[PDB]
């Protein structure tokens, strides 16, 4: 159940990731739909019930779901930097 | 413009307001650019 219950956390941590990239989709609408559809054949080699027989496969994939999907993250890095540090030096808003 | 998000200072909408439709321009460098910005709340001098 271990390893049943990480690769759904995995699972989960990219679908988040990407439903947060979604609320910047005026950020990186080129990146977020085209990878969209270059990381299905990615998800394509950790099929729903998934038994680590051949795990290797499936790391192959995530390296390079790391390497591609890093555009993404340079363009929203840049948004949140402007995002938060207009923020006056306020706790509230910082945390929030 | 899906949605003002929650969090305002994180809210693309806001930048969005009013385009419509943008405009593309290319030039004989072979660089194509795009852009639009529409406002109507002004007055007959601005400070920019």
């Amino acid at each position: 159940l271990d390893k049943l219950g990480k690769r759904l956390e995995e699972v989960l941590a990219i679908r988040t990731i990407h439903e947060k990239f979604l609320y910047f989709l005026p950020a990186s609408e080129e990146k977020i739909i085209c990878l969209t559809r270059v990381f299905e054949p990615f998800t394509g080699l950790n099929p729903v019930q998934y038994n680590p027989y051949t795990e290797p496969l499936w790391k192959a994939a995530v390296s390079q779901y790391e390497k591609i999907i890093a555009p993404a993250e340079q363009k929203i890095a840049g948004k949140l930097k402007n995002y938060i540090s207009e923020i006056q030096d306020s706790p509230q808003q910082l945390l929030q | 413009k899906k949605q003002s998000f929650v969090l305002s200072p994180f809210s693309t909408q806001e930048e969005m307001s009013g385009l419509s439709f943008h405009i593309a321009s290319l030039d004989e460098s072979g660089v194509l650019n795009v852009w639009v910005v529409v406002e109507l709340p002004k007055a007959d001098i601005a400070g920019s």
